[PDB]
């Protein structure tokens, strides 16, 4: 349940 | 009439909806509305990348950083772009840096960085690798042409032997017919000069030799009760900076439970001791 970078927040 | 914070949200909805050219244009109105906001630029930069246009993204990052030189995302994306532009050195540098910041700021992405980092390292090496000369050989340069020669004596000295009995259609297949006979005869040869103690063989670094975290060659491999092998220096901090669980199996792991994978060190050592490159990788 982290969070990626290829995402616009 | 719409506020910059609303225009960004709008674009946010589009980008998630995969409408990249539309979302990007949406971030552009939020930027004209208020230039002084780093988020906008980095976001738009991601649209450009998905839109396969590092030209723009590179510029937009070169602005997000002017308003936040500590931006993890800005650095990550900037490096990304440089990859496309084929500036392998800088690219890996900004990724490298974007990685330290992320660690420093106590942010978490996992893989996302060491992965693309390891990927950028591989795509770089691929370059200067296909750039090497290898230097043919004494006997090679010789036999290499001896074949090309025997080929002319046929294609250009035994093909027009029957311009009538074998028109275009016929010897058009009778051509590649022998060509493959020689392209192979030589093929078997090449494998000879390569397996003949020659270093002319593609030089790459395996994967099972890298850590599941660091994503790079391990220098102090050690395994866990689960069975995964990480670098003692990486799962070292992960245990005192993220929790007490296996970064893969997510099992209840604790530092005084790590076993040194001696057999691995061996394999890794032997590798290095044989491979001149590396360190340059």
């Amino acid at each position: 349940d982290t969070s990626r970078m290829e995402e616009v927040d | 009439s719409p506020s910059a914070q609303e225009l960004k949200e709008q674009g946010n909805r589009l980008f998630v909806g995969r409408k990249y050219p539309e979302a990007a244009a949406c971030y552009g109105r939020a930027i004209t509305r208020n230039p002084l906001v780093a988020v906008y630029y980095t976001n738009r930069a991601l649209c450009y990348l998905k839109m396969q246009q590092p030209e723009q993204a590179l510029a937009d990052c070169r602005r997000a950083l002017e308003l936040d030189g500590q931006s993890v995302k800005a650095h990550f994306f900037l490096g990304q772009c440089q990859l496309e532009m084929e500036s392998y050195d800088e690219a890996i540098a900004n990724l490298q840096r974007a990685y330290s910041l992320a660690k420093e700021q106590r942010l978490n992405f996992g893989d996302d960085i060491p992965s693309a980092l390891r990927i950028a390292k591989k795509k770089r090496w691929n370059s200067i690798e296909e750039r090497r000369i290898h230097q043919e050989s004494e006997l090679h340069s010789y036999l290499t042409r001896l074949i090309a020669a025997e080929r002319e004596r046929e294609l250009e000295e035994c093909q027009r032997n029957h311009e009538g009995h074998e028109d275009d259609g016929h010897i058009r297949a009778q051509q590649a017919c022998i060509e493959a006979k020689h392209d192979k005869y030589m093929a078997d040869m090449d494998e000879l000069f390569s397996q003949v103690d020659e270093k002319r063989k593609k030089r790459d670094i395996p994967d099972y030799l890298c850590g599941k975290i660091s994503f790079e060659l391990m220098r102090e491999p050690c395994i866990t009760p689960s069975g995964i092998t990480y670098d003692r220096k990486d799962i070292e901090e992960h245990l005192q900076r993220v929790g007490h669980f296996n970064p893969v199996t997510r099992s209840p792991l604790t530092q005084e439970q790590l076993i040194p994978n001696l057999a691995m060190k061996e394999v890794i050592d032997a590798f290095i001791s044989e491979n001149g490159w590396v360190e340059d990788y």
